[PDB]
RNA sequence: AAACUUUCAACAACGGAUCUCUUGGUUCUCGCAUCGAUGAAGAACGCAGCGAAAUGCGAUACGUAAUGUGAAUUGCAGAAUUCCGUGAAUCAUCGAAUCUUUGAACGCACAUUGCGCCCCUUGGUAUUCCAGGGGGCAUGCCUGUUUGAGCGUCAUUU
RNA sequence: GCGUUGGAUUGUUCACCCACUAAUAGGGAACGUGAGCUGGGUUUAGACCGUCGUGAGACAGGUUAGUUUUACCCUACUGAU
RNA sequence: UUUACUUAUUCAAUGAAGCGGAGCUGGAAUUCCACGUUCUAGCAUUCAAGGUCCCAUUCGGGGCUGAUCCGGGUU
RNA sequence: CUCUUAAGGUAGCCAAAUGCCUCGUCAUCUAAUUAGUGACGCGCAUGAAUGGAUUAACGAGAUUCCCACUGUCCCUAUCUACUAUCUAGCGAAACCACAGCCAAGGGAACGGGCUUGGCAGAAUCAGCGGGGAAAGAAGACCCUGUUGAGCUUGACUCUAGU
RNA sequence: CGUGGAGGUCAGUGACGAAGCCUAGACCGUAAGGUCGGGUCGAACGGCCUCUAGUGCAGAUCUUGGUGGUAGUAGCAAAUAUUCAAAUGAGAACUUUGAAGACUGAAGUGGGGAAAGGUUCCACGUCAACAGCAGUUGGACGUGGGUUAGUCGAUCCUAAGAGAUGGGGAAGCUCCGUUUCAAAGGCCUGAUUUUAUGCAGGCCACCAUCGAAAGGGAAUCCGGUUAAGAUUCCGGAACCUGGAUAUGGAUUCUUCACGGUAACGUAACUGAAUGUGGAGACGUCGGCGCGAGCCCUGGGAGGAGUUAUCUUUUCUUCUUAACAGCUUAUCACCCCGGAAUUGGUUUAUCCGGAGAUGGGGUCUUAUGGCUGGAAGAGGCCAGCACCUUUGCUGGCUCCGGUGCGCUUGUGACGGCCCGUGAAAAUCCACAGGAAGGAAUAGUUUUCAUGCCAGGUCGUACUGAUAACCGCAGCAGGUCUCCAAGGUGAACAGCCUCUAGUUGAUAGAAUAAUGUAGAUAAGGGAAGUCGGCAAAAUAGAUCCGUAACUUCGGGAUAAGGAUUGGCUCUAAGGGUCGCGAUCAACUUAGAACUGGUACGGACAAGGGGAAUCUGACUGUCUAAUUAAAACAUAGCAUUGCGAUGGUCAGAAAGUGAUGUUGACGCAAU
RNA sequence: AUGGUGAACUAUGCCUGAAUAGGGUGAAGCCAGAGGAAACUCUGGUGGAGGCUCGUAGCGGUUCUGACGUGCAAAUCGAUCGUCGAAUUUGGGUAUAGGGGCGAAAGACUAAUCGAACCAUCUAGUAGCUGGUUCCUGCCGAAGUUUCCCUCAGGAUAGCAG
RNA sequence: AUAUUGGCGAGAGACCGAUAGCGAACAAGUACAGUGAUGGAAAGAUGAAAAGAACUUUGAAAAGAGAGUGAAAAAGUACGU
């Protein structure tokens, strides 16, 4: 046993999606996502992982708001309307 | 499972609506350098793992 | 260059005690003025067998002198004592077995049980079945008690210490053999995961101070300081002498 | 010969997924499942089973009438005839007791 | 002698080197200072006449409003050509909005699209039950408000 | 030129004895011969003993258990077109 | 070194319920002792009835006592 | 009587899974026994819960003998199925400096090639296990390294705890 | 000498063809190299003087990519097996239909599910790739369709456990702890109705939450229906919960019912706080009783098969749900009565003056019967009409028997433990007596009937020799329910019915060597390390059974005999009043019989005498070691009386033993 | 070394479920009978005990050192085997995490990884050691010796060479 | 005045030129692997313009042979060389 028989028994999962990062890494038994550290409130990333870093850092989404935030600044936060 | 969570359900709709080959009209966009569904999954080559 | 069974015992993960079948801690009443001053009378419901324990539980039913309400009370039943039967709690109440009086209240002789180390810790002394606490004297002025304990040690006692007038029931239970691992598998299922023991001289150096070699054999000796630290107490802890014993108990 | 299935998505033979095979008015060899029996009511004082109480699981007797779990007795459906019996014996017995234990405590002093 | 083997050439294969390309990278320099409980970053699911993605967006869903430009968009279909016009556009700009389910994530939970409580309102006789709509209910801390606790404690009636 | 054996004990080479025989000669061939076998021994890891070692462990000492992989190529050989 | 004090500190319990000091009553010599429960697997809860005083009336309501006082040190 | 460091191997048991010498000696078992069993015991180096001796029952444990039984053998033969084989379709891998006939010589002291001889004729099929010091793996044995690691201990140097 | 790039220059070359590439064509150089021609090609590039470097490859078991020989080779050989014809099609060993032959053989190759998968389900189209042959077929490809719930699950409860808060620790990420050293509270209502709330009468708390699609748990069944959904749709028939409600009934002038000696009965028949009790709620094994379904079987009413002959024959249909009413038990209990000549009584020896036996009653409703549901359904037939939807028209669906039978439910018991075999939600009852209560009338939604609502998510399919995991359509692995006939002790093996499958690349030959299966004269272990392998034995009945022994065993010791078929004989039962009637197997014996066969296949111990070793059962090196190793019971030693022993933690107002207490825990 | 991720395999405890033909033997308890002066023996039934036993399903894995060993398969297949009603087998839930766990103890197991898992980073770690190190021509052209070294497969030094 | 491998906006280079240069010139932190932490590719070029081959013929069809487009098919999306 130990290879091809016992792979025959792995039908449990030990880790489901997870609500915040949505990766299936959230450890059913420990309540504890693998990837993003929820139900933490900080998000789990650590130096010696540049990568994971990368691949979830800020720009990796849409940035619904902070890709506005730029244009916004330019203008200089006003807030009237253009006025013909 | 048959008795699935409705979370486990909709990744099955959203895996279900986007299992289609490359629309047609598609291919004909002026510059279009598509060519084929590189995306495309299979229940008998690739599971989702959830 | 492992941890040792005995130092793996100590975190609790599967060396905890079974108590899912228990009755619940099997206690005195809680010391109040009626015990203090004169005595309460209860009623045996039941007795009933403790998963883990040998000797029996007695549930017993008094009335809650400041509410109108029974509480039930789980003493361990001292041999005699029969469902129906009144027990009286309290200073004032009488020599009979299942009583449960003050240290100081009895005369010298008396034979008690679940006997309390400090007045109102409920019970600590002489709970196991068969075993018994001998009242041998009293110091009135600085009230106290001298009893002598299963182990033969004499204490010296709180006079206000309660206990149960009689003998843990179920004596005489390790008087059978066991006869059978699996007799010793299903006692130790009930208490906690402490059988079967593998011998230390049977592993291997990494997992006991005990083990390695071409033989079998401890290879130092087995008596150990007791200053020496978690990891090398394996074997006999402190001990005063070793060998088959021979020769008279209660050194003077 | 006939073979059933079950009829709920339990697939082993726990307490509460027992069956009995029925024949219906198809023709046709049939599982039904069955609830998990009753247990009588019984005595608080002796344990045993309450005459003249019905015999339903517990939230069934929400659903009865009065006369289904009791007994027009001073006890009903909580303890047996000869436990009350015995009760109404000992009440009388250990109050008469007291009264001659007082007077007597009385004339003794 | 053929076949076969080997070598060379031509043509054809195999393969994708070379060459030439280059909306990419890399490095240097210059300037600027602007995320989030007014809900960020991130995630999930959705949204187009015909899209699986990328990109965009949020049930107002490849977008609404506003401003500018001044006739497109375009793969097809459709629409329009008044297009000398408050007006095309997958345009630019962007100050008004929308912004599902989430997420620090805030009623409680969450391997559940699970379970409450409060207010306003509508329907079912309906203050109490059920349902629809709208609005709410986290924690620490600060200032203040109100209601309180303590023979901690002052005075006063006594 | 021709033959030079059958057995008891031992993993054994060796040895020894029984017995037949004409005779039971000695040797080599990578101490011929493991993609020929076998694996009893030796020679990993399990285990026991004795001696040694404070110990972990040691022993050309004893004991018990312990995966023996591949040819379809070339040649050689055997046969075959 | 042995010992005392308690408020620091430490241990333990309880829904912090009866602690400490007095006192009433009885007995016996300022002191001592007593001061509601023991045949029985019943029952024990509604500010406790009762007693008493007040009010306010047809419902009743309140105080005191029943159940001593004092110190608020939960033990 | 002593002396080495306290005692000096008792009851038992044994060429025993512990005995070097050793295939010990004696008996028995056999035609023959380095095997087995029973004895013997100054026992290299047996021995008392580092347990001694013995034990009914049990054992996929080790061992000897006997009866039965047999292709284990004398000594091989034959039969069946599926292969192998040939064909249609399908179609890999290991491995590959270049390659592939020997003898001797010399040679890094065992050549496919070099030297001297023998020889030597296309293209091949089924087998085969002599050789390719065949393949598989930067030998695991051994040594070296101022390379480790597991483990041990009054090694050196420390340390949790106490 | 050559390469990428840079400054300068040749006003260098070039779409009339730059660069690159190919070229047994030419020239120069010793060489690195340079130059030219020809072909190809399409947009750039070169000479010289200098600058600069990521500047030159045969190797590194080099890196990436590509390609060979091997080689049309090894091979595509486990799971018994295919064949004929037609249809379709370009094409058929492989698709479809029919026929035939087989298999799984109910511990299935059948019918469902759990985990997992995720559309694989189903239809239409369809074959480039994939299905290691093929392919018209497919779990493929393309396009669509499909999953319907108050009652089935989730949801709710708590389990082991997980985990906030109050607090404490930690530099901190965070750790501890789960009721703790906390001012942790909503729900009743006097009164209020300046507002049923604040002031204000008075009742209850030692605590978030998560944690089970197998534990607990409110309530649904039958028939029909789809290409694919069904306890979900349709038809009918129910039930539960929450709510609202008005009649009828009941109750009251003796206000909160009567009857029975009683056990208790009922259509109802007030009941707050508070308390108590019950249900939820529990192991395993053994025999016995009963039920259900199945199996077997008789008669009859149909349909089918065989019919040379025989067979009142072989096969098949004959069914009845949830729910409701009446009724129906073992146990238990009550009344009478007073028992030794002790009786009753179980398969199992328990019970009785603490009241047996007996007579008469009461109760639980598992369960069964009858009836409603409901024959109108379903089933099986017949006679008809038939260009369609297809429609009819009728008939019958009945009555028994049997049991160490199988499966399963259940009851009363009995055996076992140093093992005595969850919890909570929730529901009910009782005690209590707050309060509210009647006479041109009050009381009661635990009696009947009536009205309304029941959300959300899942629901298709596979569940495996192809839908999961194993790189795959892998001989591996992966939890569970149902379960026919014969033989037979049997869920063994072998054959069959229902259902399913007939899928493993094929064809042809029959060399060697193999793999798997067999046989063998005479000998009988001489083979070999060694009886390895194989053989021999084997079921049942009867006989007989040694040493030794812990007296239990050894033991199936060893060693003998018998066994078929047939025709008989004897014995072993129920019920009713010795007779009548009914009924099933097991045992024993006898005669006869045969190529002396007969557990006729299948199935199925070899045995004995000893030594070493471990007591035994048990456990481990998954993937080279199953042992004498480990464990074990037994024995012994050691520590410790809680301000403790042993052991955790970085620390803690922190932990395990400990729901513990020396007959214990801890260490050997 | 630092910081993380794993108990879907497996090890062990816990919680909640589930699974296990047919035979042999015939323990307590009980009933009847016989012998005997008695004490008490003896017999026949009944019953249905056991970490009993034969043997299915199951769980395991002894031997063939069989098949296969470019496999059906990174552990399988066949036959033969151990065990088969309790220290039994097993699902799900839950707990224990790397010098840690868990271990009826094999250094076993801890996801084909175990005498210290996996992942990333420190890290292009160091290597007196092995391998490789890319154009042409021309001229010159060695050393394996001296001394010192924790040196002996290395270096410094002198020598040889440009 | 100083820092600035992040963000936003710019200007550049004796830098690399698709095995180079960031892992990613492209629907690249994508596809895909792993329970998980994490790991992590490959992949640019017809032509000026689709003018992307009408039509005929052989074939069941894929396709072929012609014809045609185009400067070139020695550019046919299996596309520069
Ligand atoms: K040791
Ligand atoms: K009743
Ligand atoms: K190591
Ligand atoms: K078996
Ligand atoms: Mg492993
Ligand atoms: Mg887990
Ligand atoms: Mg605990
Ligand atoms: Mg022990
Ligand atoms: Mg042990
Ligand atoms: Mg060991
Ligand atoms: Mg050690
Ligand atoms: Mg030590
Ligand atoms: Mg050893
Ligand atoms: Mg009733
Ligand atoms: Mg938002
Ligand atoms: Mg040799
Ligand atoms: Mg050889
Ligand atoms: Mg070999
Ligand atoms: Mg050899
Ligand atoms: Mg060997
Ligand atoms: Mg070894
Ligand atoms: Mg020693
Ligand atoms: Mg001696
Ligand atoms: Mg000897
Ligand atoms: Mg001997
Ligand atoms: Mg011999
Ligand atoms: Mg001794
Ligand atoms: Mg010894
Ligand atoms: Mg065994
Ligand atoms: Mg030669
Ligand atoms: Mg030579
Ligand atoms: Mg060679
Ligand atoms: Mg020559
Ligand atoms: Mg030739
Ligand atoms: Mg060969
Ligand atoms: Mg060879
Ligand atoms: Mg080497
Ligand atoms: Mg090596
Ligand atoms: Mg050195
Ligand atoms: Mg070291
Ligand atoms: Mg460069
Ligand atoms: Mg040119
Ligand atoms: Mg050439
Ligand atoms: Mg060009
Ligand atoms: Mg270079
Ligand atoms: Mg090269
Ligand atoms: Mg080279
Ligand atoms: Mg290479
Ligand atoms: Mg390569
Ligand atoms: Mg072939
Ligand atoms: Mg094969
Ligand atoms: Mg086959
Ligand atoms: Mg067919
Ligand atoms: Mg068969
Ligand atoms: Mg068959
Ligand atoms: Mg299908
Ligand atoms: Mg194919
Ligand atoms: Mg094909
Ligand atoms: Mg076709
Ligand atoms: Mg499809
Ligand atoms: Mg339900
Ligand atoms: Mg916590
Ligand atoms: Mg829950
Ligand atoms: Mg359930
Ligand atoms: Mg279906
Ligand atoms: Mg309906
Ligand atoms: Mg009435
Ligand atoms: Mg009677
Ligand atoms: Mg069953
Ligand atoms: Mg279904
Ligand atoms: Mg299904
Ligand atoms: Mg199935
Ligand atoms: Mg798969
Ligand atoms: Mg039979
Ligand atoms: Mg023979
Ligand atoms: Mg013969
Ligand atoms: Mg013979
Ligand atoms: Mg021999
Ligand atoms: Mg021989
Ligand atoms: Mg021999
Ligand atoms: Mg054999
Ligand atoms: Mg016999
Ligand atoms: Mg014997
Ligand atoms: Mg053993
Ligand atoms: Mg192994
Ligand atoms: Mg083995
Ligand atoms: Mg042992
Ligand atoms: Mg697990
Ligand atoms: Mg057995
Ligand atoms: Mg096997
Ligand atoms: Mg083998
Ligand atoms: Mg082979
Ligand atoms: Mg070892
Ligand atoms: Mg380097
Ligand atoms: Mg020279
Ligand atoms: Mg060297
Ligand atoms: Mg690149
Ligand atoms: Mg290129
Ligand atoms: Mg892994
Ligand atoms: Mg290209
Ligand atoms: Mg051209
Ligand atoms: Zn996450
Ligand atoms: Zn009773």
């Amino acid at each position: 046993g130990k290879g091809t028989p016992s792979f025959g028994k792995r039908h449990n999962k030990s880790h489901t999606l997870c609500n915040r990062c949505g990766r299936r890494s959230f450890h059913v038994q420990k309540k504890t996502c693998s990837s993003c550290g929820y139900p933490a409130a900080k998000t789990r990333s650590y130096n010696w992982g540049a990568k994971a870093k990368r691949r979830h850092t800020t720009g990796t989404g849409r940035m619904r708001y902070l890709k506005h935030v730029s244009r916004r600044f330019k203008n200089g936060f006003q807030t009237g309307s253009a006025s013909k | 499972a048959a008795q699935k969570s409705f979370r486990i359900k909709q990744k099955m709709a959203k895996a279900k609506k986007q299992n289609r080959p490359l629309p047609q009209w598609i291919r004909l966009r002026t510059n279009n350098t598509i060519r084929y569904n590189a995306k495309r999954r299979n229940w008998r080559r690739t599971k989702m793992n959830i | 260059g492992r941890v040792i069974r005995n130092q793996r015992k100590g975190a609790g993960s599967i060396f905890t005690s079974h108590t899912r079948l228990r009755q619940g801690a099997a206690k005195l009443r809680t010391l109040d003025y009626a015990e203090r001053h004169g005595y309460i009378r209860g009623i045996v419901k039941q007795i009933v067998h403790d998963s883990g324990r040998g000797a029996p539980l007695a549930k017993v039913v008094f009335r809650d002198p400041y509410k109108y309400r029974l509480r039930e009370e789980i003493f361990i039943a001292n041999e005699g004592v029969h469902t129906g039967q009144f027990i009286y709690a309290g200073k004032k109440a009488s020599l009979n077995v299942g009583n449960v009086l003050p240290l100081g209240s009895v005369p010298e002789g008396t034979i008690v049980s679940n006997v309390e180390e400090k007045p109102g810790d409920r019970g600590a002394l002489a709970r196991a079945s068969g075993n018994y606490v001998i009242i041998i004297g009293h110091n009135p002025d600085e009230n106290k008690t001298r009893v002598r304990l299963p182990s033969g040690a004499k204490k010296v006692i709180s006079s206000d210490a309660r206990g149960v007038i009689g003998v843990i029931a179920g004596g005489g239970r390790v008087d059978k053999p066991l006869l059978k691992a699996g007799r010793a598998f299903h006692k130790y299922r009930l208490k906690r995961n402490s059988w079967p023991k593998t011998r230390g001289v049977a592993m291997n150096p990494v997992d006991h101070p005990h083990g390695g070699g071409n033989h079998q054999h401890i290879g130092k000796a087995s008596t150990i300081s007791r200053g020496a630290v978690s990891g090398q107490k394996a074997g006999l802890i402190a001990a005063r002498r070793t060998g088959l014993l021979r020769g008279s108990q209660k050194t003077q | 010969a006939q073979r059933v299935t079950f009829r709920r998505r339990n697939p082993y033979n726990t307490r509460s997924n027992k069956i009995k095979v029925v024949k219906t008015p198809g023709g046709i060899l049939r599982a039904q499942h069955v609830k998990k029996l009753a247990t009588r009511p019984k005595c608080g004082d002796c344990g045993s089973a309450l005459q003249g109480i019905s015999t339903l699981r517990p939230r069934q007797y929400a659903t009865v009438s009065k006369t289904h779990k009791t007994v027009s007795r001073a006890y009903g459906g909580s303890r047996c005839a000869n436990c009350v019996k015995e009760r109404i014996i000992r009440a009388f017995l250990i109050e008469e007791q007291k009264i001659v234990k007082k007077v007597v405590k009385e004339q003794t002093e």
